[PDB]
This record gives C-alpha cells, sequence and structure tokens, in this order.
C-alpha cells in the first residue's frame, strides 16, 4: 500500500485533466548570463553605497 | 581658471575694405574677467559619477 497515484484507470475524456500546474517561460530575445566571475577586488562601482 | 562655454567666431561686415583694414580686427579666447560667480555650475569628479 502506497499513498500516491502511481498508476491510474482513467477514462478517455479525462485524458487531459491532469494539466493544472503554471509555467513561466522568457521569450527568445532575452540572455541569461552569469556574473559570479566579476567580484573582483579591483572593482569601484560609481555610486557609492552606505 | 578655464571655463567652458558655447560663444560664436566674429563675422564683420566688409562694407568699406580700407577703412576695415586699418582698425586691427583680431579675436582672442581670452578673457578679461572672470564669470560671475552665480552663472557658473561646479563639477567634481564624484558628481559627474553620480
Amino acid at each position: 500500500f502506497i499513498n500516491k497515484r502511481i498508476v491510474e484507470r482513467v477514462r478517455v475524456g479525462q485524458i487531459l485533466a491532469v494539466l493544472n500546474r503554471r509555467f513561466v517561460a522568457y521569450k527568445g530575445k532575452m540572455r541569461i548570463m552569469d556574473i559570479t566571475q566579476s567580484l573582483k577586488m579591483g572593482t569601484k562601482l560609481a555610486a557609492p553605497t552606505v | 581658471q578655464v571655463y567652458m562655454h558655447r560663444d560664436m567666431l566674429p563675422e564683420p561686415r566688409l562694407d568699406d575694405i580700407e577703412r576695415f583694414r586699418q582698425e586691427g580686427f583680431y579675436y582672442t579666447n581670452m578673457l578679461e574677467a572672470p564669470p560671475e560667480i552665480d552663472r557658473v555650475v561646479q563639477y567634481t569628479y564624484e558628481i559627474a559619477r553620480l
């Protein structure tokens, strides 16, 4: 006995009943870049911080 | 005492040629006196960076 719905006998009319979660996807013109390597000691920023 | 300002080169009218030639016309960017104190804006490196 496992309290999970691993295998379910389902009618055809409910095949699409599983689509129920939101997804959010960036468009093609966007770019994803990593900036971790820029944390070097010599960099001074224009507007100083408190 | 170096200043930045927008000024025009003179364009004298040659109504009489020899009369104009008699006077020693010349132009310079040397200033007679510094400008009035409330007409100037002072930048440093910090303001420009901000």
